[PDB]
DNA sequence: CCCTTGGCGGTTAAAACGCGGGGGACAGCGCGTACGTGCGTTTAAGCGGTGCTAGAGCTGTCTACGACCAATTGAGCGGCCTCGGCACCGGGATTCTGAT
DNA sequence: ATCAGAATCCCGGTGCCGAGGCCGCTCAATTGGTCGTAGACAGCTCTAGCACCGCTTAAACGCACGTACGCGCTGTCCCCCGCGTTTTAACCG
């Protein structure tokens, strides 16, 4: 039984803001139900705004919302310029 | 077209009315400004969500729906208009 | 001599009286002005249902009326019968708005 | 035996028989009735 | 062709398949665009990424170079609007903000 | 044969079969069993019965042969469990139960 | 375009308790978005419980733990007394 | 018993870390109700995860989805 | 002796500072155990479950304590009291 | 195409403004008792270590059961008619508040 | 403890617009068949959970004692209520 997890994620992101600075178990562990919690959370929103629209299918517009619903003020912006930049130049190459 | 105080467009009788509602019997003199200060909080609240969902929708007119989904979204379900 | 109530008769009628009927407390036209104020910081040129009006106008009153229950309690909690702002923001602090 | 046996709350199988065969009145409620 | 894997193209360290996958199988919607993976991982980094910068930044003022979820604690409650997404969570081993109120204080 | 419909079969008055096309196309799991529809579609039943019987007792005791929004919020808050599982709920045009805080009243 | 509601059920319903007593049109909807919502609290429910158990069918019994979960006490009680007296009838004839 | 088992000193360190100075003498009976209070609804529902499961065992998966189910979320033990 | 009050005030201090747990495990677990026994006899309970209900548990009682702390001050009074802790319950919605 | 916005005019309930005055917010003061604080004495918590085994966890079949498509039709719905329960009013009897 | 009197309940009468029943007209609910597959059931492994005792020691408990503060009481003053008058913006069409 293999049971997969964010950690190395999440340890790759920590290397990047503060490369000399490592984490603990248990503090990895909070994080990964921190992206767990954040994942069902914009997931959730984005299925309800798919619902009420009338539409069977999640797009980028409907993460963006729901982004936008969840993530207070700057929160929010950030996060949504963040991700119209990797959608960009994600089709883009 | 530049609307402003248009919040004290709220009365005094009026929130004195609130007030008896809510089974307040007498009612300090600096208890009106504050109450419209509230009151403007959580219309920012709710009308930003009910905004937010019809931007998302691409249309220009916001339903009775669209504020229904606003408070049950921020945990108030209001039961009656849909 | 005219005859006058003891002060705090009437109050309590009042509270009878509003707490008898549905009747709406705010008046439409200006609470409709206020919602479209609030709404122009948001987007411009928007339209609005009368019902969407009339969802925010029940929303708005009633959540106003459990704030003045709960700000009644605190007032008297306190034993004082005249609520204060610090109540309100008291209530406010504790069910964890601000 | 038979009727606590029959209870099958947990473990106690085979810690009820030791205790009732040296004592009753190891048990609490059994001791006061 | 050598396979790239999507996570690269579009620079991001989180799983683009993995989180396409869990929107596929998690019963959301009936179908799931192309773009969804991509922008959901790409905010999961930046909050990931801010979280953890106030956590280090919290570790680096208790001259301690391993986060502790004391440190989460800290680095939430004392941001704004973290504490605002967060204010319904329970952190495990957390703690409270040092407080107290200036009336009980002595005169 | 002569099409029956499936509340019938159970003896209940909601739609069994309208139930179990929102279950199914309500994006809750990929499938849905054949008791569902039936066993949901009582427990509506019975809730709806209790409401519906609370707000007719209120409306006779008000002399009113019409059930109203009022009678709703009478009907329910007066009732401790429904209070319970609507909480968080506001009914339009309910009003407020009439209540006054003993130590207000005059002595 | 028909728009379709729980009203003539929530009639019927009226009727088996109390039938010399209508309804208003406002109170029936008020009642339709009672049933909208508890209808959406049990499916959602229903579909946490089948997604942590890891089972893609929702059958009586997610739907009976998801009533324990949501309804207190004796509205629980009852509620599983009938809808398990409702599906007993069902397969039974 | 047990829930006399909680001590007026546990109390008293649960109220020091509140910001709590002085405490009086009735608040220990009261803080018990509320801590039985609590630990009943959060376990009715935790037993129900675990009834549903049909199992024996009440995990800590379990007691998480009891605490995220009031409303009150829980990071660390799994989710 | 020191002045009473700045014993509580540096015990205020020590126990904000860490993380430690204030209730002894063995106690919390049979009332766990006692409390669970009303609903499904013969359960068994992993460490971490109880160590859940640990966490929440003294979570939930600071937190109370905490906004009890605000009624007192609230109040004029230094002392809560048990109509300061289901005040806040009672205005929490909790009862 | 229908529901929103905008305008206009007539009514009038409601809000603003003022003005006495009585009761409640607030400060001060004093008492008594209840809680903090420290010390000697128990006492179970914590840690370890033994013995057992129940049930968590995984696998392998194998089968009833639900998804899916074709055929069919009747339950529910939109449009359309009554008619009566309830809003509104006018008068009278009754009750609750306040100064003798 | 009691009448003057202002507010409220009660009762009879009247007019109306929404509740309630009817009637075409669907289109989704029911039936009949297949077809693959999720999970029901039996079996096997072995891990962590259960009870218990030995032994030490940090914490709890009981108690003596002081004084800090909660609460009752009093006086003051100020400010919000009850009512009249006047204006205006809500309301309805």
């Amino acid at each position: 039984t293999r049971k997969e997890s964010y950690a190395i994620y999440v340890y790759k992101v920590l290397k990047q803001v503060h490369p000399d600075t490592g984490i603990s178990s248990k503090a990895m562990s909070i994080m990964n139900s921190f992206v767990n919690d954040v994942f069902e959370r914009i997931a959730g929103e984005a299925s309800r705004l798919a619902h009420y629209n009338k539409r069977s299918t999640i797009t980028s517009r409907e993460i963006q919302t729901a982004v936008r619903l969840l993530l207070p003020g700057e929160l929010a912006k950030h996060a949504v310029s963040e991700g119209t930049k990797a959608v960009t130049k994600y089709t883009s190459a | 077209k530049v609307l402003r105080d248009n919040i004290q467009g709220i009365t005094k009788p009026a929130i004195r009315r609130l007030a008896r509602r809510g089974g307040v019997k007498r009612i300090s003199g600096l208890i009106y400004e504050e109450t419209r200060g509230v009151l403007k909080v959580f219309l920012e609240n709710v009308i930003r969500d009910a905004v937010t969902y019809t931007e998302h929708a691409k249309r220009k007119t916001v339903t009775a729906m669209d504020v229904v989904y606003a408070l049950k979204r921020q945990g108030r379900t209001l039961y009656g208009f849909g | 001599k005219p005859h006058r109530y003891r002060p705090g008769t009437v109050a309590l009628r009042e509270i009878r009286r509003y707490q008898k009927s549905t009747e709406l407390l705010i008046r439409k036209l200006p609470f409709q002005r206020l919602v479209r104020e609030i709404a122009q910081d948001f987007k411009t040129d928007l339209r609005f249902q009368s019902s969407a009006v009339m969802a925010l106008q029940e929303a708005s009153e009633a959540y106003l009326v459990a704030l003045f229950e709960d700000t009644n309690l605190c007032a008297i909690h306190a034993k004082r019968v005249t609520i204060m702002p610090k109540d309100i923001q008291l209530a406010r602090r504790i069910r964890g708005e601000r | 035996y038979q009727q606590m046996l029959k209870y099958r709350g947990f473990n106690n199988q085979i810690m009820q028989l030791k205790k009732i065969c040296n004592h009753p009145f190891v048990f609490e409620e059994v001791e006061d009735q | 062709a050598k396979a790239k894997t999507r996570s690269s193209r579009a620079g991001l360290q989180f799983p683009v398949g993995r989180v396409h996958r869990l929107l596929r199988k998690g019963n959301y919607a009936e179908r799931v665009g192309a773009g969804a993976p991509v922008y959901l991982a790409a905010v999961l980094e930046y909050l990931t990424a801010e979280i953890l910068e106030l956590a280090g930044n919290a570790a680096r003022d208790n001259k301690k170079t391993r986060i502790i979820p004391r440190h989460l604690q800290l680095a939430v409650r004392n941001d704004e609007e973290l504490n605002k997404l967060l204010g319904r969570v329970t952190i495990a081993q957390g703690g409270v903000l040092p407080n107290i109120q200036s009336v009980l204080l002595p005169k």
